[PDB]
């Protein structure tokens, strides 16, 4: 019924504190409102700008000029990677470290790259293991280095990637 | 003395001033902050600013209720004396219209007026420094102690001859 997440610009900022006005004393006088309103509207754009300074700094959202900055916390440098597909391998890598590699497991982390039904995974005898891509929004070859990390110690991997079916 | 931001009597806007000389204005004189300290106490229902739940006058206690006459100009004159530098209160009257329910009395105040202690900070000095001479002056003389005498030679000479 309510946001657990208090961190919102404040509703109707403005109009509270006009509405400590005593007794509508200097209502209507066109003089002292003006000079009111000026000043309280300059706080309208420092409120709204501490939920950027908190919004943007998340993750999901945060722009390459400071994606940077999460990744350095985390060891994973640019090197080449691009600001879409750099948030991925930032994804990708934390996600590792609480992974057991099973087959139920490695469809899991596939399913944030390519959608519901982009990815499937065939099975092999003798450690073989086939990857296939049918909707890739970002070029494989930078990202494959990652794929590689999160399987056991002796898989034999392939990796296809077409559009479509 | 006391300090504060205009009030324009007419409208009951800050006193920007007129459209020659626009700006902002503090109450010097003490007619004028005592005029805008009891217009304020008076304007503001008592309990209805924030932040002071014993600032204003309780006009719910009277308006809508049949009440007296005499009561209500006790509180109205005690609200006035209220205000440390009020020297006393002329005349009063008050009267009171059954037929459209109206109340409306007449009242005036009478205030001293006070000096300003220090003019450190408003606007000027009341000092006069010196000015530096100009040029040789100081080490050779001045023309000046040529030309009055030269001017009170030529009026004495002026005063004698009749006229």
């Amino acid at each position: 019924l309510k946001d657990v997440n208090h961190i919102h610009p404040l509703p109707d900022f403005v109009r509270g504190g006009f509405d400590y006005v005593p007794s509508d004393i200097f209502s209507g006088k066109e003089n002292f409102e003006q000079t009111l309103r000026i000043l309280l509207e300059r706080l309208e754009f420092i409120d709204q700008k501490m939920v950027e300074l908190a919004e943007l700094r998340t993750t999901l959202n945060a722009e390459d000029a400071i994606l940077d900055e999460i990744g350095r916390q985390l060891g994973i440098y640019r090197n080449g990677l691009n600001d879409p597909e750099y948030r991925a391998v930032i994804m990708i890598l934390t996600g590792n470290n609480s992974k057991s590699g099973t087959r139920a497991d490695i469809i899991a982390t596939l399913k944030q790259l390519f959608g519901e039904d982009g990815v499937t995974t065939y099975k092999g005898y003798n450690y073989r293991l086939d990857i296939n891509i049918f909707n890739t929004c970002m070029e494989v070859t930078d990202i494959l280095p990652e794929i590689i990390d999160m399987l056991p110690l002796v898989t034999h991997l392939r990796v296809v990637e077409n559009q479509g079916y | 003395q006391f300090k504060d931001l205009l009030l324009d009597p007419l409208t009951g806007d800050l006193d920007f001033g007129t459209p020659g000389d626009r700006g902002m204005r503090l109450a010097l004189t003490n007619q004028l902050s005592l005029r805008q300290r009891l217009y304020l106490r008076f304007a503001i229902w008592a309990g209805d600013w924030y932040f002071d739940e014993t600032f204003g006058f309780p006009y719910r206690t009277f308006v809508g209720k049949k009440t007296v006459k005499a009561v209500l100009d006790g509180r109205i004159k005690s609200e006035v004396r209220q205000e440390p530098d009020v020297l006393q209160i002329t005349d009063f009257q008050s009267t009171m219209d059954v037929v459209s329910r109206s109340y409306k009395c007449f009242f005036t105040v009478v205030t001293a007026e006070g000096e300003e202690i220090s003019l450190a900070f408003v606007g000027e000095d009341e000092y006069q420094y010196p000015t530096p001479p100009e040029s040789n002056v100081q080490l050779c003389g001045d023309e000046g102690v040529i030309i009055n005498f030269k001017n009170k030679l030529y009026y004495l000479i002026n005063f004698r001859l009749p006229k």
